[PDB]
RNA sequence: GGGUAGAGCACUGAUUGGGGGUUUAGGGGGCGAAAGCCUCCGGCUCCCUGUCAAACUCCGAACCCACUGCCGCCGUAGAUGGC
RNA sequence: GUUACUCCAAAGGGUGUCCCUGGCCUUAGACAGCGG
RNA sequence: GGUGCCCUAAGGUCGGCUCAGGCGGGUCAGGAAUCCGCCGUAGAGUGCAAGGGCAAAAGCCGGCCUGACUGGACCCGUAACA
RNA sequence: GGUACGGCGGCCAUAGCGGCGGGGCCACACCCGGUCUCGUUUCGACCCCGGAAGUUAAGCCCGCCAGCGUUCCCGGGUGUACUGCCCUCCGAGAGGGGGCGGGAAACCGGGAACGCCGCCGGCCA
């Protein structure tokens, strides 16, 4: 039986947490700041459902190109295409 | 017994117990769905406004319309508790027993008796003063075993208050 | 029933979970400990699998009956603590085909149960004293006969060390 | 703490001193914070700015600094803090309340009113302020007949002369 | 960034037996002058002991993916790319 | 037997022969035999 | 293994509170539920399947409301890469 | 430069749970009572309000304990189990083996560990 892709298909592990986190993250993540051109890792936090990208791109590294609202604009290169996302800083982590 | 409570009072009096509160329930229950005046019975004999207590899962005896008056209880504090006990303790048996007291030193009575119908359930719960931190909002915490209450401290407090014991 | 060479090997995924398998059967084996259970014997004679294997509960029960009757007729209930260590958890299935639809919708219905064993794994044990090692070895042989693959027996002492050669030399 | 699956809460939450949800909502703003705590016998207040290694305090005020725990003392605390802040070079702020519930007519909001009157911009709607007959003392004085307003106004004029 | 192989029982579910207890919701009962205080086969509670998992995990590889820098190779005798 | 694979029969047995190891008896041992 | 719905609240926000079960007391045919205290990392509950999330809560108890609105942009998925 | 004092935080169990002994200028608490703001679908029990008769028994602070639990180090288990690439290697088959590279988990023994850091105050001389 062929099954279409959806937001939460095969996410049992990818969007779980070690039972010792089990709650709100420390607040230095919600209050991050990045600059245009900075490289960021995409690391989804499963307790915040706002500003969350397709989990297919969990584990990738992109670059910041701008800002809209409280969300940052992140560009990735999927194969030979550029894709643009508006992601909340709680799902991001800087490279070095 | 006396050993313990008197030695601990010699230490300091903040270890001395008291009556946290006196709760008078009508547990066996008789209301059903009517305003049977047990409300007024307890009201007149206590001295303030009563409260009901709604029901739970479907059953047989009473409490089958989940939400309906099924009982009446009142929680007295202050002097009023000492007062009501100064006649209820007299009413029912002297030499307060040992199976009245549970693992922690609070005890209960199961007395039962135009409307004069009532089967009551009394219970005194005791404590020392500094137990309000486990119920406070700020900096809440639990009580150690040192400042916690035992059984024979209850027995001696009860004898001295107004009774003998078995 | 169907030959055991169909179920011998272990090349299929594990199929041991009953909250999802519809119509699974109960076991035909209920006794795994026989004899004297609180008697602190000296020698422990244990069977060992030579390669990975899948044993049917039928074979297990036959082994049990034969070995226990032998040990009773020869040694005596007061001795010989006899134990089977493995339980049947695998579920075996057969395709309901043989009018028929052949290989259309082939997914077997459950028929039986089996225990999985890996290489150099213990299957059963006889705890006995010196004067009955002959009969313990006899039981080893009888059980060896009724198995799909081959197996080897070893002997152990208190502290569980191998004294098999020393005990085999001196009879 | 009972095994490998037991989550141990934050230290301040174990202690019973910080609400992190409200902390987040307040930090979402980049304006600074006006903290006001209250004890059985005293008040304290200060002005705080955020840093990821630890909050930094710029100003403070204590009822000891005053008398060198009620609505008049809180109003004078607000007076002091509002007069002190306008020096340091900050004219903006938002209130923080912690684990104190908001009740219409409390000394926390008395501090808010004092600081406002001192002239520090703090957004608010005048429906929670306590009554001025409570700020005065009429409450305690008229209790005493079954810190007179005189000395209240004395301290008032003192503080206002000092920070004119 | 990940949860496969392996391993293991810390959760969900299964699975042998021997001990120490509450003794019980409960059928046979027995000194039951009749739910009864005493046992009695049974459940539940800790210590051993022997076993499991495609739809379990307190653990956890080899390996794969994205990004930065360097080596190597391609490229002004024209790269990426675009029509 | 003279078969890399494509494209070769087992459980169970053998004082058949060639080897390794570990115990027990020996200068009167392990069979047969004069003699219970 | 489930869906072809339901809901003026089961929608928005503010405040306050903490669950299942077990044990010890008191009712009692088990006690189905009402009263008391203690232990208790969630062993509960969530409008409905499964998985994931959630505790001064996203759960329970209450108050006030209709952002279940109008005019418009950009981006992701169904349908990786294409 | 002191104090066995306090507010706000960051790393979020090496910090927890449990226990043992010590302390009270200021302070933090327990505590008395409810007219008044606020409030108890009964109860000033919990929150709110006015104080301080009183106490260091609880909370808080100083120090200690490896008892439960968590984290880290060394040694063994052991280069064991598993694994990437090549093979006219073995074996009836199932499945194993060799060379070059990677490499656990349980369990066992011995060690550390009963929090670290930043800002601002008050009392004091």
């Amino acid at each position: 039986v062929k099954k279409a892709h959806s937001f939460r298909r095969k996410t049992r592990g990818k969007l779980s947490k070690h039972p010792r986190r089990r709650g709100l993250p420390p607040l230095t993540r919600f209050l991050q700041e990045f600059e245009v051109g900075q490289k960021v890792h995409i690391v989804i936090e499963p307790s915040y459902h706002k500003g969350m990208p397709d989990p297919r791109f969990h584990g990738r590294t992109g670059t910041v190109v701008g800002k809209r609202g409280d969300a940052y604009i992140v560009q990735i290169t999927d194969g030979g295409k550029v894709k643009t996302f508006f992601i909340h800083p709680v799902h991001l982590r800087p490279q070095k | 017994n006396r050993e313990a409570i008197l030695a601990d009072w010699e230490a300091h009096p903040m270890r001395k117990p008291r009556i946290a509160k006196v709760t008078i329930n009508i547990g066996v229950g008789e209301s059903g769905e009517r305003l049977t005046k047990a409300e007024t019975m307890l009201e007149q004999l206590v001295g303030q406004k009563p409260i009901r207590r709604r029901a739970k899962q479907t059953n047989r005896d009473f409490g089958i319309r989940r939400g309906e008056p099924i009982a009446v209880k009142v929680t007295l504090r202050g002097e009023k508790a000492y007062q009501m006990l100064d006649r209820l303790l007299e009413a029912v048996d002297r030499k307060l027993k040992a199976s009245n007291f549970d693992e922690h030193g609070n005890f209960c009575f199961g007395i039962q008796e135009e409307i004069g119908i009532f089967g009551m359930d009394v219970c005194v719960t005791l404590e020392r003063p500094g137990f309000r931190v486990a119920k406070r909002k700020r900096q809440r915490r639990k009580i150690p075993t040192k400042h916690k209450l035992t059984k024979e401290e209850g027995i001696v407090f009860a004898m001295e208050e107004l009774k003998a014991k078995v | 029933l169907r030959p055991a060479k169909i179920d011998r090997d272990v090349d299929k995924p594990a199929y041991t979970r009953r909250e999802y398998i519809r119509g699974a059967p109960g076991p035909k084996i209920t006794i795994f400990d026989m004899g004297n259970l609180s008697a602190e014997f000296e020698y422990e004679v244990s069977l060992h699998a030579e390669q990975a294997m899948q044993i049917r509960q039928n074979a297990l029960e036959a082994i049990r009956i034969q070995v226990n009757r032998y040990l009773q007729k020869n040694v005596g209930r007061s001795n010989y603590h006899f134990k089977i260590r493995v339980y049947p958890f695998q579920v075996l299935r057969e395709n309901p085909m043989a009018y028929g639809n052949g290989m259309r919708r082939p997914f077997g219905k459950p028929i039986g149960l089996a225990a999985r064993v890996r290489k150099d794994q213990k299957i059963l044990t006889v705890w006995v004293n010196g004067q009955h090692l002959k009969f313990a070895l006899g039981a080893m042989h009888r059980a060896k006969m009724k198995l799909p693959y081959s197996a080897y027996y070893r002997i152990y002492d208190k502290e569980g060390n191998d004294v098999t050669t020393k005990v085999l030399s001196t009879m | 703490a009972h095994g490998p699956r037991y989550r141990v809460p934050f230290r301040r939450r174990r202690e019973g001193k910080t609400n992190y949800h409200k902390r987040l909502k307040l930090l979402k703003s980049k304006k600074p914070r006006l903290v006001v705590r209250k004890t059985l016998n005293h008040h304290i207040a200060q002005i705080v700015v955020y840093d990821p290694k630890g909050d930094k305090t710029l100003v403070s005020a204590h009822t000891m600094e005053l008398m060198r725990g009620n609505t008049p003392s809180a109003y004078l605390l607000g007076l002091l803090i509002g007069y002190k802040a306008k020096q340091a070079g900050i004219e903006e702020a938002i209130l923080d309340i912690g684990l104190h519930p908001p009740t219409r007519g409390s000394s926390i909001f008395a501090v808010l009113k004092g600081a406002v009157d001192a002239g520090l911009n703090v957004p608010h709607s005048e429906e929670i302020y306590p009554e001025d007959y409570r700020i005065n003392g009429e409450h305690i004085a008229n209790y005493a007949k079954a810190k007179l307003p005189e000395h209240f106004e004395e301290v008032k004029a003192k503080i206002i002369e000092k920070f004119e």
